[PDB]
């Protein structure tokens, strides 16, 4: 039985990105997805009622959630361009993430931080690709990544390097006036 | 007729008399005095164009 | 025709916002009168030739 | 006698556009009102009483007006950077588009995603030309270029390629209903 | 007396900005703060009870506001991207600017234009550094510039050059009435 339409042909000069850049921007989606990931345990970790600090599980669960944000962004954006007609499925690949647990509020912000630095010079290693491939410069793109995805970044690791800043000298004398004090400051409460 | 009548006739006569009215003004600023006082009626009339183009 | 006048008076030496607003607002009603004159070709039955001397 | 006030000269040291970027932009001024002029062609077309579509009558006349908005933004940059204070009456010739008719509703939509797609490239091609001119990269109209117009021809061409996609397959079987309905939903029309 | 805490370190991968890029940054800093107190001299003359131009006073008091505000993006982005956690103080130095006194509004505006000229050239300059250092291209970095700091260039050139334009045609023969009614439009007032 024919359940499907013979598919159409429309004209194609307008897809126009190269194979490094589109291969670049597959590998940036996964990454996107596995830090969602990493960020996924982050909150349920500090959602266990022997750690109990909310502000840090509320904060690192928005985090996955923005994580899912970018890499839906990025496909978007090949879709945009004509791409993902085909070789959707092999895109992403759920996996568990490699940490499940941190010390402290102070362990897991250097984490963060230092997972976001990884993604920052992973998206410069796209822009590389996508700017210098000899046969395209793909203009598009590149200001794209570097006008949003990296403003994201450069914002995102000053705000965790400065959390992890104020948190960790607090750390020699008051670990946990400290840390709570700090986790309510998170939901917006001032004890 | 009446298509050319509303949509295009009865607006033509007024943007000629108004820009047939500028020319006029022009034409004053530059004989007038010597048209000495031409930069500045320039200006002035610009200015006066802004507010009431 | 009348756009160009506008950028021409919008260039930093001549600088004449009123001159260049009056051809802008020239140029805008002679685009939509040109639309709206070929919706009125097609509308009695013809169509638009736009090499129609 | 003497009509006009004799010219003043101020500092030039501003003006800074070189000539084969600034070239290349009077060209995009040019191929911008020939799209202008060619999608004028096309609201006239389906506006006829034989062809009766209005919903791509007022596409295609939308998007003539869009394309003049496009002439005149590049002409006010121009302006901006102190070019134009001559030669401003050779920018632009209006001449009878190329092409006037055309099959149907799919015809006329894959032509003009090729003619975005011509823009798109043209596009690409001046924000080369001033970007590597050797004495002069001119970063912020490259920047401009970029984040404005190529944003605007990608999502443009994405649209324009997704109708051509849905029309056509209703084409083999449904030519008559399939594009009438389409040609109302242009409108906002659900029958 | 322990009068300070023993400081902490957190990671530093993050901190990426290279040495030449930050340097013309440094200098960038120094230029826009220099502006400011050369706007604030031209605004200090034009309050004079014998001159008495009230509405080009405000004009270049505004203009050193705003430079202090360029001053200040320029800084809170070095802080950002984690630098300034020393070398502060030598940011900059107040002195005092090198002109005081302008023959009339046409020779200040003409003064502006070119100060705002050589800040363009300069921002050019900064962004040509911090591309094209052999090590690292900061994307990012050289996008803000181009996209917000020679935005604001631009237009400002074009606003200058077009006010030095339309007062300069009236000082042949209507200095004082054309003066005083320019003057007055700066405020807002039609007289
Ligand atoms: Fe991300
Ligand atoms: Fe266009
Ligand atoms: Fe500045």
């Amino acid at each position: 039985t024919q359940c499907n339409v013979n598919p159409v042909q429309i004209p194609k000069d307008w897809i126009t990105m190269h194979r490094s850049c589109r291969n670049s921007m597959r590998q940036q989606i996964q990454m996107e997805v596995g830090a969602s990931l990493q960020y996924l345990a982050m909150g349920a970790h500090f959602s266990k009622d022997v750690v109990n600090r909310p502000g840090f599980a509320q904060l690192f669960f928005d985090a996955a959630s923005e994580e899912r944000e970018h890499a839906m962004k990025l496909i978007e954006y090949l879709l945009m361009r004509g791409e993902l007609t085909n070789d959707v499925s092999s895109l992403l690949q759920v996996r568990p993430p490699t940490r499940s647990s941190w010390k402290g509020g102070v362990e897991a912000l250097e984490h963060a931080l230092s997972m976001e630095s990884d993604v920052t010079k992973s998206i410069r290693n796209v822009i590389k690709a996508c700017e210098d491939d000899s046969e395209f410069n793909d203009y598009h793109l590149v200001d794209y990544l570097t006008g949003d995805f990296l403003e994201e970044q450069y914002k995102g690791q000053r705000d965790l390097a400065g959390k992890a800043s104020t948190l960790k000298k607090l750390m020699d004398r008051h670990e946990a006036l400290g840390e709570f004090i700090f986790d309510k400051k998170l939901l917006g409460i001032d004890v | 007729a009446q298509y050319l009548e509303e949509e295009f006739i009865e607006d033509h006569a007024e943007k000629i008399r108004t820009l047939a009215g500028h020319t006029s003004d022009l034409k004053k600023f530059i004989t007038a005095n010597n048209g000495h006082d031409l930069s500045l009626a320039l200006y002035v009339f610009d200015e006066y164009l802004q507010k009431t183009v | 025709d009348y756009l160009l006048s506008a950028a021409y008076f919008n260039n930093y030496q001549t600088n004449r916002a009123g001159f260049s607003k009056l051809f802008k607002k020239l140029s805008d009603e002679a685009w939509s009168k040109t639309i709206d004159i070929i919706k009125h070709v097609t509308k009695r039955g013809d169509k638009m030739n736009f090499d129609q001397h």
